[PDB]
């Protein structure tokens, strides 16, 4: 089977930068290489076929070159909406129709600190027997952020989940939602609920909190 | 405008089978082969098989041989993929894709995808809870206890006009069911200087659409 290895696996770059991604095939595939783009929650989209042919409708900043075992996809002027995973794929010797493991491209931009909001559980939820406490971090860059839940100043562990949006198509920032899940009883055994956020754009951690009463 | 439109999300138990459809339009259906490619969440694209839309000939990946069937209805311009003996590792988004043969083969058009979820649990619609804070004010919506993970949020004012949506957050899995949050950011001064006391969060889900009034502080 022909294996495809993409390099790098991850890459951050600035708007306007020239970006180059490489795909190496375990054996010669002539020009039977295609490049696809895939954004979160969407289907792949053809960018390049036959190593260097631009698919109709694709912006001209995408180009490809190579033949044999080494191929390159180049974005000559990176745009904010180019955040995505890029796959190479060979159609010379099949099956299998081999895809690369993908190269994830993020847009590099200036540091932006998150704005933080905390939301207590609703009464309607509490009567169900479970309490969800939500903490939102909005419009920050880079993606790396730390959320620490605290209940009466006791650091929580193992009882929270979180997820991060895709990179915004205009301003290239992220948002993150974190949920701390307690039982109604445990929730009513404590008073102060807080999320503490650590991020490069903050000189010191930022804490948002409430008291179970109000 | 070449278009490939696939059937909706599916929830199945381990051991069951699933059949996904892919309706083609904008070209001569019989002139192009149709391939099926799946992607487990966060994973690699994985080719499964192709069918020649003209003469109905097929070829399958040896990984799926014996449990996958690809068919086509020419008069309906539709291709079908059936996968049996489903296991949890079959949970994935399944895509149909058209192959362009001209020059060097390549997949030039893709369907929007079909989420197939294999679970011991059962499908369920979401339950909505408001997120109220205790410059812009943040208002939110929590959808819980829904399956499959195929949900979309939208927001409306009291006067029934749309609120500009913000980046959606991925759902998280807990106890065999999914949960997701959504948020809108409203100017603070327009909220405190306003007669409206709530907005409306709406969710669309294959098992039941829901609405919830979200108070404003
Ligand atoms: C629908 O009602 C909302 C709430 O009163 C209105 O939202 C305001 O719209 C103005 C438009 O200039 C904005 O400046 C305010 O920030 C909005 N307020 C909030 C709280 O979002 C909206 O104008 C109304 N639309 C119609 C067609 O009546």
């Amino acid at each position: 089977d022909i294996q495809l290895t993409q390099s790098p696996s991850s890459l951050s770059a600035s708007v306007g930068d020239r970006v180059t991604i490489t795909c190496r095939a375990s054996q010669s595939i002539s020009s039977y290489l295609n490049w696809y783009q895939q954004k979160p929650g969407k289907a792949p989209k053809l960018l390049i076929y036959a190593a260097s042919s631009l698919q109709s409708g694709v912006p001209s900043r995408f180009s490809g070159s190579g033949s044999g075992t080494d191929f390159t996809l180049t974005i000559s002027s990176l745009q904010p909406e180019d955040f995505a995973t890029y796959y190479c794929q060979q159609s010379y010797s099949t099956p299998p129709y081999t895809f690369g493991q993908g190269t994830k491209l993020e847009i590099k931009r200036t540091v932006a600190a998150p704005s933080v909001f905390i939301f207590p559980p609703s009464d309607e939820q509490l009567k169900s027997g479970t309490a969800s406490v939500v903490c939102l971090l909005n419009n920050f860059y880079p993606r790396e952020a730390k959320v620490q839940w605290k209940v009466d100043n006791a650091l929580q562990s193992g009882n929270s989940q979180e997820s991060v949006t895709e990179q915004d198509s205009k301003d290239s920032t992220y948002s993150l939602s974190s949920t701390l899940t307690l039982s109604k009883a445990d929730y009513e055994k404590h008073k102060v609920y807080a999320c503490e956020v650590t991020h490069q754009g903050l000189s010191s951690p930022v804490t948002k909190s409430f008291n179970r009463g109000e | 405008q070449v278009q490939l439109v696939q059937s909706g999300a599916e929830v199945k138990k381990p051991g069951a089978s699933v059949k996904v459809s892919c309706k083609a339009s904008g070209y001569t259906f019989t002139s192009y082969a149709m391939h099926w490619v799946r992607q487990a969440p966060g994973q690699r694209l994985e080719w499964m098989g192709w069918i020649n839309a003209g003469n109905g000939n097929t070829k399958y990946s040896q990984k799926f041989q014996g449990r996958v069937t690809i068919t086509r209805d020419t008069s309906a311009s539709t291709a079908y993929m059936e996968l049996s003996s489903l296991r949890s590792e079959d949970t994935a988004v399944y895509y149909c894709a058209r192959e362009q043969w001209l020059d060097l083969a390549h997949f030039d058009y893709w369907g929007q995808g079909t989420l197939v979820t294999v679970s011991s649990g059962s499908a369920s619609a979401p339950t909505l809870f408001p997120l109220v804070s205790c410059s812009s004010v943040a208002v939110g919506c929590l959808a819980q206890d829904f399956l499959p993970d195929s949900i979309t949020f939208s927001w409306k004012y009291k006067n029934n006009s749309d609120i500009s949506s913000t980046r959606g957050f991925p759902s998280v899995l807990r106890g065999g069911k999914y949960a997701a949050t959504s948020q809108v950011l409203l100017p603070s001064k327009d909220v405190m200087q306003g007669t409206d006391e709530h907005v409306v969060c709406k969710v669309q889900h294959p098992n039941g659409n829901k609405e919830k009034n979200v108070p404003l502080p």
